[PDB]
RNA sequence: CUUUAAAUCCUUUAACGAGGAUCCAUUGGAGGGCAAGUCUGGUGCCAGCAGCCGCGGUAAUUCCAGCUCCAAUAGCGUAUAUUAAAGUUGCUGCAGUUAAAAAGCUCGUAGUUGGAUCU
């Protein structure tokens, strides 16, 4: 049973501060341990220099090849392997271009089918991917 | 530093379910029946309507004779007569809470336009007041959702610059007349 | 006829587009 | 045509009970869907809250039947809940129909805080269980609404109850029992001991034995 | 299903002591299942499967 | 894997033009446009098939 | 004209100013969660979609598109932080035989909690 006397506020305060420490949603967020630890430092977006196109094979009952691009950050040189979202989009990449990458949607976990991936690409070259994929524009060199 | 007032407030609220059928059917009954425009325009007559059910239902706690509940709550059922949504013998604080969102949206200056018979349908108001056709007692009002009191409900008329009640043409009729 | 293609397809891939169907039969406006 | 098998069915038939609330009062089992038919009948509606397949192995492959969950009642009195499992999803909805309508209670309905005009919500904070799903249901202000998921809402908009605040814990996704806990706590609404239900009981007559002369001319 | 359900109505209604329609085939997609539409009384073995069953 | 494969299936479908029609509605005018759809002169007629975009 | 230091903007007024009133409304979606098409063409575990479940191996309700329909609407998607949902941190208000979990047993200081009784 549970402590219920009167004077007892210290015992209950004190209890739950150690036991707040097993939740790993907790713990995940204020150890500090998973943020310098996040290739991005805790932000939403990030910039990179594309190293090359290494497309990665999909997970156990599905099967195709997903088309990643292999990314390094600028801010603090982690390597990143982010995924091109849509169809004909690694074709608007080249190596060596400057590329902003978000989060796939999770909070830094692989979204089914790719494994160990936690990136997309969100534009190249300054230019957004739905821009070019759509064709509203034109990728610049 | 600066001379600014940053205080401004939201005038609706969103639900909680996206999709939910018979909440859009009914909210899209109330759109066809009085003539809105959008969803927002009964999720702000929700609004109001949902702070004043939270205010009476604060003020029932307190008992009869405390000095909040009687100054504060017949405060509160002076307005709802004021605009019309309330009547005289009902002025106790437990007929608010059975208000509607109708009794509110019948108050409009639309609805009220075509009322009175100066439109001919709840979207014909609904021009008539935005092309500054309708005034209130001296002035012409601009805005459909003007909530209509119930001492300015005799005098709603058509604007004297106006082709419909002044009379000096407008654009279409005069250009007629040029060709004539 | 929804109930048959409930009956038969409940345990095809369209198993949520049958029962969907057969709700909306059944329950009506 | 309805040929009654019961002392009850021949005594609704023959007009001799007024009200399904004499059946009520004598606390009697109801047998014959038809005498709610007879009763409730032309205000009565139902809704089907799931088709459920269920399936039997067995050594030629699985054998499937189907459940249908009926809720039923009269908005403003009464509701029922049936489960009928059958080789046939219209014959499963037809005799879960048949057992929604023998299932009917009578819900007591009270008020929030002033009791000014008609009845709006539960009298006071029942409970109701089937299988770790506990069901609560509070007492709500004169128009709030039911406030609730949506499976519950249609049992309780079913019963007549315009405003009611809610809880459910345990695992609400199986929908029979869920069903079958807010059906469980609004059968709890006449069993409660409010202080109005204090006064002596005045008894009266069984209608079997009021019409003991009647039931041997059949 | 609606169609067999006329039919074995109807041949019931019209005073046999039972039937039992069966439609065999893709009545809905690409493998093909049956049906089984049956009521009453119905008798498979022995010699009066001649005179009392009547098949088609 | 080989990367050759990407765009595959977007550059090869055949490219059909859209077909130009009138300006849809807006606003106020589509809202009572889709309440005159569903709510007045409901058609009375084969319920249950209350799923607007049914093909067949 | 008015506004203003002087201007602008809005308010007020001349004159011109709408018939595909081309003076065209967009952003996401149509398997289920979750409103809304097992329509047609293409591809054929490929390209790709998909938060999750799942979709695609030659009849794809899910990809690429055409049409049609839906939702919000001068706004709508995405990423991340956070709050509710979470009675999944629990004081209110959780759990501990078998699902994660009662210290091998006992003594013991601090802490916490302590039986009647007085006009």
């Amino acid at each position: 049973g549970k402590c219920r006397g009167l004077r007892t506020a210290r015992k209950l305060r004190s209890h739950r501060r150690d036991q707040k420490w097993h939740d790993k949603q907790y713990k995940k967020a204020h150890l500090g341990t998973a943020l310098k630890a996040n290739p991005f430092g805790g932000a939403s977006h990030a910039k990179g220099i594309v190293l090359e196109k290494v497309g990665v094979e999909a997970k156990q009952p599905n099967s195709a090849i997903r088309k990643c691009v292999r990314v390094q950050l600028i801010k603090n040189g982690k390597k990143i392997t982010a995924f091109v979202p849509n169809d004909g989009c690694l074709n608007f990449i080249e190596e060596n271009d400057e590329v902003l990458v978000a989060g796939f949607g999770r909070k830094g976990h692989a979204v089914g089918d790719i494994p160990g991936v936690r990136f997309k690409v969100v534009k190249v070259a300054n230019v957004s991917l739905l821009a070019l994929y759509k064709g509203k524009k034109e990728r610049p060199r | 530093p600066v001379a600014r007032s940053w205080v401004c407030r939201k005038t609706y609220v969103t639900p909680r379910r996206p999709f939910e059928k018979s909440r859009l059917d009914q909210e899209l009954k109330l759109i066809g029946e009085y003539g809105l425009r959008n969803k927002r325009e009964v999720w702000r007559v929700k609004f109001t309507l949902a702070k004043i059910r939270k205010a009476a239902r604060e003020l029932l706690t307190l008992d009869e004779k405390d000095p909040r509940r009687l100054f504060e709550g017949n405060a509160l059922l002076r307005r709802l007569v004021r605009i019309g949504v309330l009547d005289e013998g009902k002025m106790k604080l437990d007929y608010i809470l059975g208000l509607k969102i109708e009794d509110f949206l019948e108050r409009r200056l639309q609805t009220q336009v075509f009322k009175l018979g100066l439109a001919k349908s709840i979207h014909h108001a609904r021009v008539l007041i935005r092309q500054r056709h309708i005034r209130v007692r001296k002035q012409v009002v601009n805005i459909p959702s003007f909530i209509v009191r119930l001492d300015s409900q005799k005098h709603i008329d058509f604007s004297l610059r106006s082709p419909y009640g002044g009379g000096r043409p407008g654009r279409v009729k005069r250009k007629n007349a040029k060709k004539g | 006829d929804p109930y048959e293609d409930f009956q038969e397809n409940w345990n095809t891939k369209h198993s949520s587009g049958v029962t969907r169907e057969l709700m909306r039969e059944l329950n009506g406006g | 045509e309805w040929m009654p098998v019961t002392k009850l069915g021949r005594l609704v038939k023959d007009m001799k009970i007024k009200s399904l609330e004499e059946i009520y009062l004598f606390s009697l089992p109801i047998k014959e869907s038809e005498i709610i038919d007879f009763f409730l009948g032309a205000s009565l509606k139902d809704e089907v809250l799931k088709i459920m397949p269920v399936q039997k192995q067995t050594r030629a492959g699985q054998r499937t039947r189907f459940k249908a969950f009926v809720a039923i009642g009269d908005y403003n009195g009464h509701v029922g809940l049936g489960v009928k499992c059958s080789k046939e999803v219209a014959t499963a909805i037809r005799g879960a129909i048949i057992l929604a309508k023998l299932s009917i209670v009578p819900v007591r309905r009270g008020y929030w805080g002033n009791k000014i005009g008609k009845p709006h919500t539960v009298p006071c904070k029942v409970t109701g269980r089937c299988g770790s799903v506990l069901v609560r249901l509070i007492p709500a202000p004169r128009g709030t609404g039911i406030v609730s998921a949506p499976v519950p809402k249609k049992l309780l908009m079913m019963a007549g109850i315009d405003d009611c605040y809610t809880s459910a814990r345990g695992c609400t996704a199986t929908l029979g029992n869920f069903a079958k806990a807010t059906f469980d706590a609004i059968s709890k609404t006449y069993s409660y001991l409010t202080p109005d239900l204090w006064k002596e009981t005045v008894f009266t007559k069984s209608p079997y034995q009021e019409f003991t002369d009647h039931l041997v001319k059949t | 299903r609606r169609a067999c359900y006329g039919v074995l109505r109807f041949i019931m209604e019209s005073g046999a002591k039972g039937c039992e329609v069966v439609v065999s085939g893709k009545l809905r997609g690409q493998r093909a299942k049956s049906m089984k539409f049956v009521d009453g009384l119905m008798i498979h073995s022995g010699d009066p499967v001649n005179y009392y069953v009547d098949t088609a | 894997g080989s990367l050759a494969r990407a765009g595959k299936v977007r550059g090869q479908t055949p490219k059909v033009a859209k077909q130009e029609k009138k300006k849809k509605k807006t606003g106020r005018a589509k809202r009572r446009m889709q309440y005159n759809r569903r709510f007045v002169n409901v058609v009375p007629t084969f319920g249950k098939k209350k799923g607007p975009n049914a093909n067949s």
